DNA sequence: GTAGGCACGTCTGCTCGGCTCGAGTGTTCGATCGCGACTGAGGACGAACGCGCCCCCACCCCCTTTTATAGGCGCCCTTC
DNA sequence: GAAGGGCGCCTATAAAAGGGGGTGGGGGCGTTTTTTTTTTTTTTTTTTTTCGAACACTCGAGCCGAGCAGACGTGCCTAC
């Protein structure tokens, strides 16, 4: 359950929008803007400010 | 559709040799356009000879 | 985005269209070297461009 | 020395197993113009949560009685 | 019955000593089950322009090879 649980949060660490799975969360209920997302978009750091 | 058709385009360029390549160096054309010429330095011109 | 992909181009390249992370995951897995001769690897890395 | 008949060998075809093919179904990715520019969302931010309640243990407290001292008040009883 | 009066207990302080009790602090088990059949709802199901393929996977199917069996052909034994 431990390996299970570590894999989980080293992977919503690098990538937050994995399919069919859970999503990290805050208080807020808010999703965590892991590393993959803040690369990805129009206001990840590849377009929006490199 | 602008986006994505200058992120294709982006790295062909002509070369020295006139010829025109892109970032690995392939040749896309021996000549550019064809004639090697200047696109704002042309104009309409009719052909006499298909009188 | 899938076409685009298959160009034998520079990996970094490929980052700066939509795929971001994936590219670079295969680019870092194959452990391909990228040239630096295209014009927006050298703008990105910032010295001056060809 | 020789000819006919029974068993074994040769040949071809049918059955089974093995090997590769696609229409279909599924996943699963992705992006959804540019910019703005205002505030102000400035109160938060309610969700924090039990996850499910379980036992073992550790430590501190309540539990009577004494007497003086006094307001606060609940209860019984007579009068209304 | 309603109401005012009189009597008496209440809380604080103290301070001790034995024992029951409580709120912990922490660890455990991660259950399984009793059912209440649940807040996990259908977001919007879509209001659709929906893919847009690419890739993986499904399931079936057909050609082809080996083995088997009978017909055809050959090999071996017996009788005049």
């Amino acid at each position: 359950e431990d390996v299970k649980l570590l894999q989980f949060h080293v992977a919503t660490m690098v990538d937050n929008e994995l399919p069919g799975l859970p999503r990290a969360m805050q208080k807020s209920g808010r999703p965590l803007k892991s590393l993959k997302q803040r690369l990805k978009g129009k206001e990840g750091r590849v377009r929006g400010n490199l | 559709i602008q986006r994505r058709l200058i992120k294709s385009m982006e790295s062909v360029m002509v070369k020295y040799d006139a010829t025109v390549r892109n970032s690995i160096n392939q040749v896309v054309q021996l000549r550019y356009g064809e004639d090697g010429l200047a696109g704002e330095s042309v104009e309409f011109q009719n052909l006499a000879t298909l009188k | 985005r899938h076409g685009v992909n298959r160009q034998d181009t520079g990996p970094l390249m490929k980052c700066s269209f939509e795929e971001t992370v994936d590219v670079l995951m295969e680019a870092a897995a194959h452990g391909e070297s990228d040239p630096m001769k295209g014009v927006s690897e050298n703008i990105m890395l910032g010295q001056l461009a060809p």
